[PDB]
């Protein structure tokens, strides 16, 4: 929940600055990496909630769906 | 000879264990240093915006420099993660074999009453 | 902990402290702004021996700078290093002195010795325990001589547990521009000899000599000298502040160094000077770092060991090495003269070894060395003396200021005690 | 140039296109504080870089926790 | 997955994950009860035999 | 019970027990994090550690030691070293300044603030101390910052303490090698102090351990790593009777009553025959006969001075491994008529024997070999009287020159102490040669 | 590859670890393959580690390069 009452609000306020176009410009500088660490927080945060139900669902039916995205490279 | 080798056993593994934890630490000094160098170098890429060709060709070159970094601190803790959930096996199992076997082995007989008070 | 403070006179000083700071805060590695830079630690927690600390991990130093001339100082604040200074320091006059000696010591040091006293007690106790002090100044060079003669006559008194190290510069032997030079160089002695405890003494003609045999590059710069003798005070201090056994206190040595309470002027020596190409055309090699380490080119201070006979040496190495090629390298070549020396005392090498060594070079070391080669100069400089003050012409100027002869007649009996007390040990 | 190779005392940069060479001036005394500017301009000129309280008991007595309250039953 | 993707994880085999008894205040059988009739039935014989 | 308690002082003293404790710890099987697994040891602190460790209620042995130096560097260094959880920080004692190698600053000027706490660590030690058989003690003859403090505390606890015996293992100044000039100034100093009130007296030298080193280890660029490991393997012989159990037991008590003969003369020698490369082992053999050979080979001494030109007073040979005492009377009986080894006519024997099963054992990494039977040899002879009567005739020379006393003088000291020395030194060769003498 | 050796080290009539052609394997193991999988996990660890203090390294010399470059 509180996590994403803070994104929600940083994205209307960046928008609004954005219509309104110096410090602007470093402002937009900040909100803007502040976006990309919150959106990164998350993405991790249901990462981690997926796997909660391996201690209740019945066995067959678990299977994770988030993030079978293997980003691993070098191998 | 069932208690010698089993001694020999639980040792070697304690030894194991040794070696694991030895690494992990100095693993993760690197990861904060890397991370420490990242984060240094995205500032250093404003400056390199600061004074606005050959400088188009440069800043390029610094943003792929910065994809690949990014890609190693990633591998650097999928290996870590590992490490911990092997750790996490190889105690409990030492645990399993240190407490159960020989203390019920402590309850083993002995020679004159297996010969029967003889 | 141990820490020392840095002075700095004179016209050579000015631009021997730039050179010396630089050397040492790359070596440390600063950036020019002053915040750190991680990357070994133990030049971290040791850079306490040298620097003070200043708030947001910056790093002032414990520099203090002096002069008459204020064009040097102007130079040094617009240098590319100048800004890590602090403008609390900079001490200065109110007018040029024309490096006249009599002038230098006793008009206009009036005034300006009280602040720079100030100045360095206040450092001095801001420090926890003092090794000593290190000068940068000249001897030959007027206003240099007249402000450190009387500095290290101040300082001696409140202070005498403590090493106070002098590093100078010598006039050439051949041409020095200056013409009352000799003069400077007979009053600044006479004091320094009684004072001091430690002298580094060198000159630029060796340096030229230097220049055209290893270095090669024909047009050099005064200040790729200062990098050249820069090295021998990074080397001289390395082992301060580093691990790795070897005792390093400059006191640790110099009573191993020096037998007599009138010995204090030293000869100094680099390690290896790679010319042009020779790079890949030499074998790294500890027996032949020792060849070139030790001879009678590589030497630059002031003339060849050659015409005497040494009494001590000290050596320190800086490097990935083990005892066993230094010390049968030593007995080497003891044996190939074990004439030169003196049955006064054997084995009279020092020999100090650190293990992390400078960069852009794996192996490297430091010669410094106690021989029966000073009467050269010395002698040099009496003759001259006598010539001028034969009919003691340009001596208006020094009766204007209230020198007078005495002085003179007091100091070349010294130097008379100089020459003969030396020659009489070895001879 | 490696800019920042290792700067050993033998070797070193060198430059010959500079001609403008003259010395700015920072020092100088002005009143009876001497004083010391911020340098500004290099050599020839050129640009450098500077509670625990009870929310719904707060201990009422029991007395008051108990006063007037009465059941009624027929 | 045997390939490019790979997941060491850990399902559970489920004996002790359950409610296996019988009584009327467990007929109503929510529909999330893993009741694979197999080894349920093979333990109804299996006891009746034992017994 | 049988427990001891080691010092060291000066920066010389550092790098040996590093390496002591890095060869300590294995034995007993502990690692840097100090604390034995899970197998059942863990309690009061009572098991074969005991002698050396007090591992207390937190699982954590302790080291019963002491480092004392003068200058934060390297005592800095081991506290960011692996081993500082391993060592009790007080128990790195820094002091801030240097002798100067001038054994009279560092006896005068320095000494009368730090022995306060080193003796009040002492006492906090020696309460829970129980057998306290006595001390270890590490200095140097050529102490750049050791002699003085040594020489000064040893007599504040020799006086406090009247009723053990104390063992000293010196690092002789090398006879033609000097890295100090100060040396025999120093030197003779600690000497004419120490003759008097250290109990055993042990020298060892560094050119012999190089030559070694390069006669045998077949390697060439060796260091203190080496040097410091194998001469730690020698200390741990000859506590290994404390340290394990066998078929017989011996004591440094019985090392005094039978190897020193005399008051005063308790000057020995040590010596390690299997120091043998891995290839050289490899495929050759070892075993009892060939190793007293080797031992008995002049040149495997660590000192530079000739038996035959000597004769001998006692020898104490330890032999550790698997033996048995058939070939150990057989072959000390061939020895015994061996012919160039010239015995006094005083002793008939001057043997004593000590056996222990346990083998010594590797350090990780090292150098020496995978040995079965080791063998430690401790002699008193009257062939290392060569060494002061080299030394004597070089300080009489450079006193008579009477250079670099300007440094003494003016701290306190004058030539009187010097001049006492000299004749303390020639009653101990007046004693040697005569009782070489028959 | 692989396939020659399993087939040298399983072919007696001493005891066989069920290495089969493909599918999944027997869960349990011999000592040979776990000391290997030791050394496996040691080896990546090492490899991982230096790539990236390599990384580091170019990374700050073209810092260096592309700054001064800048500054001139
Ligand atoms: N800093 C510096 N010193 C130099 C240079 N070239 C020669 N020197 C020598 O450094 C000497 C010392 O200067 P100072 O210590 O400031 O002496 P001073 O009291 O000002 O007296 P004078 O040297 O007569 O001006 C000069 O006498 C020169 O001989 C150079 O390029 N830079
Ligand atoms: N065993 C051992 N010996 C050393 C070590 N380092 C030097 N030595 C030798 O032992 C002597 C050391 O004594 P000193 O140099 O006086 O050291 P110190 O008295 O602890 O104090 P310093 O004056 O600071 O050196 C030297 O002659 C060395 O050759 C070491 O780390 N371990």
């Amino acid at each position: 929940r509180e996590m994403e009452s803070f994104y929600s609000e940083l994205k209307w306020q960046e928008k609004n600055t954005l219509e309104e176009i110096d410090a602007l410009f470093k402002h937009l500088a900040r909100i803007q990496a502040d976006i990309a660490c919150k959106t990164n927080t998350l993405l991790l945060d249901t990462k981690c909630m997926d796997t909660r139900r391996k201690l209740t669902v019945p066995a067959e039916k678990f299977v994770p769906q988030v993030d079978t995205f293997t980003r691993t490279t070098n191998r | 000879a069932v208690n010698s080798a089993f001694s020999s056993r639980c040792q070697e593994l304690d030894d194991s264990l040794q070696k694991l934890q030895y690494h992990l630490r100095k693993t993760l000094t690197e990861i904060t240093d890397q991370e420490h160098q990242i984060a240094a170098l995205k500032q250093a890429i404003k400056d390199k915006e600061a004074p606005l060709e050959e400088l188009n060709m440069s800043l390029r070159a610094l943003k792929e420099k910065l994809q690949d970094a990014e890609q190693a601190l990633r591998n650097l803790e999928d290996s870590r993660m590992s490490l911990e959930k092997d750790i996490a096996v190889k105690t409990n199992s030492l645990f399993i074999d240190r407490q159960k076997c020989m203390t019920h082995r402590n309850r083993y007989p002995s020679v004159l009453q297996l010969a029967g008070y003889q | 902990m141990r820490e020392i403070v840095h002075l700095q006179a004179g016209q050579c000083g000015n631009q021997i402290g730039a050179k010396f700071w630089e050397v040492i805060s790359d070596e440390h590695g600063i950036d020019p702004t002053g915040t750190y830079h991680g990357d070994s630690d133990l030049q971290l927690e040791r850079i306490n021996v040298y620097y003070n600390e200043a708030t947001g991990g910056k790093y002032v130093p414990r520099a203090v700078l002096v002069d008459l001339e204020p064009g040097t100082m102007d130079s040094v604040r617009s240098g590319p290093f100048g800004q890590i200074f602090r403008p609390d320091n900079f001490v200065f006059g109110q007018s040029g002195a024309g490096n006249n000696w009599a002038k230098g010591h006793y008009t206009e040091g009036a005034e300006l010795v009280d602040s720079v006293l100030d100045v360095v007690r206040k450092e001095a106790e801001s420090c926890d325990c003092l090794q000593g002090f290190q000068l940068t100044h000249s001897l030959g060079g007027g206003t240099g001589s007249g402000m450190g003669t009387l500095l290290i006559s101040k300082i001696r008194e409140e202070y005498p547990d403590r090493i106070m190290n002098t590093f100078s510069v010598v006039p050439s032997p051949k041409v020095s521009d200056t013409v009352v030079e000799p003069y400077n160089a007979t009053l600044s002695v006479h004091q320094l000899v009684e004072n001091t405890d430690e002298t580094y003494c060198i000159d630029n003609e060796a340096l030229y000599d230097i220049c055209f045999r290893t270095l090669k590059l024909t047009t050099p710069t005064y200040g790729d000298l200062n990098h050249l003798v820069s090295a021998t005070m990074s080397g001289v201090t390395t082992c301060l502040r580093f691990p790795g056994q070897l005792n390093a206190d400059l006191r640790k040595l110099a009573v191993n160094m020096v037998p007599f309470p009138r010995l204090h002027f030293f000869m100094p020596g680099f390690a290896p000077l790679t010319s042009r190409g020779s790079q890949q055309y030499r074998a790294l090699t500890v027996p032949e770092l020792t060849q070139q380490m030790f001879d009678a080119k590589n030497m630059m201070a002031a003339c060849d060991p050659r015409h005497g006979r040494y009494l001590t040496v000290a050596a320190v190495f800086r490097g990935r090495m083990s005892m066993k090629e230094v010390d049968e390298q030593m007995l080497n070549v003891q044996n190939k003269n074990s004439s030169y020396f003196v049955e006064w005392i054997p084995n009279n090498v020092k020999t100090a070894v650190c293990d992390i060594p400078p960069r852009g070079l794996k192996m490297s070391a430091t010669f410094i060395g106690n021989s029966t080669a000073i009467q050269e100069l010395f002698k040099r400089i009496s003759e001259q003396f006598t010539a001028m003050f034969r009919r003691k012409a340009f001596l208006h100027w020094y009766t204007g200021e209230g020198m007078d002869e005495m002085e003179f007649t007091e100091a070349e009996s010294n130097m008379n005690d100089l020459v003969s007390e030396y020659q009489q040990y070895q001879d | 140039p490696v800019h920042g190779l290792p700067f050993l005392p033998g070797s070193s940069f060198t430059d010959s296109t500079k001609t403008a060479f003259h010395r700015s001036q920072t020092l100088n005394y002005r009143n009876g504080y001497a004083v010391v500017r911020r340098p500004t301009m290099g050599i020839g000129g050129d640009r450098l870089h500077y509670l625990k309280q009870a929310p719904l008991a707060e201990f009422v007595p029991a007395h008051v926790a108990f006063d007037k309250k009465v059941l009624k039953f027929s | 997955p045997m390939g490019r993707d790979a997941a060491g994880q850990v399902w559970f085999t489920g004996l002790t994950n359950s409610e296996p008894g019988d009584a009327w205040y467990k007929l109503p059988r929510a529909l999330d009860t893993p009741y694979r009739e197999a080894h349920t039935r093979w333990h109804g014989c299996f006891q009746s035999r034992q017994r | 019970m049988r427990e001891c308690i080691s010092i060291h002082v000066g920066q010389a003293g550092v790098q040996i027990g590093n390496a002591c404790w890095e060869l300590y710890c294995l034995e007993h099987g502990i690692q840097p994090d100090g604390q034995m697994p899970s197998d059942k040891t863990i309690g009061g602190g009572d098991d074969s550690f005991n002698t050396f460790f007090s591992e207390t209620g937190a699982g954590k042995h302790v080291p019963r030691a002491v480092f004392v130096d003068l200058e934060p560097t390297v005592v800095d260094e081991v506290r960011t070293g692996t081993y500082r959880q391993l060592f009790h920080p007080e128990q790195l004692i820094t002091g801030k300044e240097d002798a100067a190698n001038n054994y009279a600053r560092g006896h005068y000027t320095i000494g009368k603030e730090i022995v306060d706490l080193v003796l009040d660590r002492i006492r906090k030690l020696a309460d829970l101390c129980t057998g306290l058989q006595g001390f270890l003690i590490f200095h140097s003859f050529g102490g750049g910052t050791g002699s003085g403090f040594a020489s000064l505390l040893m007599e504040r606890l020799s006086v406090d303490y009247g009723k053990k015996s104390k063992l000293e293992f010196a690092i002789y100044p090398a006879p033609q090698v000097s890295t100090a000039v100060v040396e025999p100034y120093n030197s003779i100093l600690t000497t004419h102090t120490t003759l008097e009130h250290s109990d055993c007296a042990f020298m060892v030298d560094n050119e012999a351990i190089y030559d070694i080193c390069r006669r045998n280890l077949d390697i060439e660029r060796p260091t203190y790593t080496n040097l410091n490991r194998l001469i730690g393997q020698i200390v741990s012989s000859i506590t290994a009777s404390l340290r394990f159990d066998g078929a017989l037991n011996v004591d440094l008590t019985e090392f005094q009553t039978n190897l020193v003969p005399y008051p005063r003369i308790h000057f020995p020698l040590a010596t390690y025959a299997p120091v043998i490369s891995a290839e050289k082992a490899y495929h050759e053999q070892l075993s009892v006969a060939e190793i007293t050979n080797a031992c008995f080979e002049p040149a495997n001494q660590m000192v530079k001075c000739d038996p035959r030109h000597g004769k001998y007073m006692a020898c104490c040979m330890l032999y550790r491994g698997d033996v048995v005492p058939k070939d150990v009377n057989a072959a000390i009986a061939t020895i015994k008529t061996k012919r160039t080894i010239q015995f006094v006519d005083w002793c008939p024997t001057g043997f004593k024997v000590g056996i222990n099963y346990q083998p010594p054992t590797v350090v990780p990494g090292g150098d020496l070999a995978k040995v079965q039977r080791a063998v430690c040899m401790l002699s008193n002879t009257t062939a290392i009287a060569e060494a002061w009567a080299r030394l004597d005739h070089k300080f009489d020379l450079m006193y008579a020159k009477r250079a670099f006393v300007h440094w003494y003088v003016g701290e306190g000291m004058e030539e009187g102490e010097f001049s006492e020395a000299r004749e303390d030194l020639a009653a101990l060769e007046k004693d040697y040669e005569e009782v070489g003498v028959d | 590859p692989r396939k020659e050796y399993e087939v040298a080290c399983n072919t007696g009539a001493y005891t066989s670890s069920g290495l089969a052609t493909a599918g999944f394997r027997t869960a349990k193991y011999l000592r040979d393959e776990w000391f290997q999988n030791s050394y496996a996990r040691y080896h990546q660890a090492f490899a991982d580690r230096d790539y990236s203090e390599r990384q580091r390294h170019e990374s700050g010399q073209l810092v260096a390069e592309t700054g001064a470059l800048a500054q001139r």
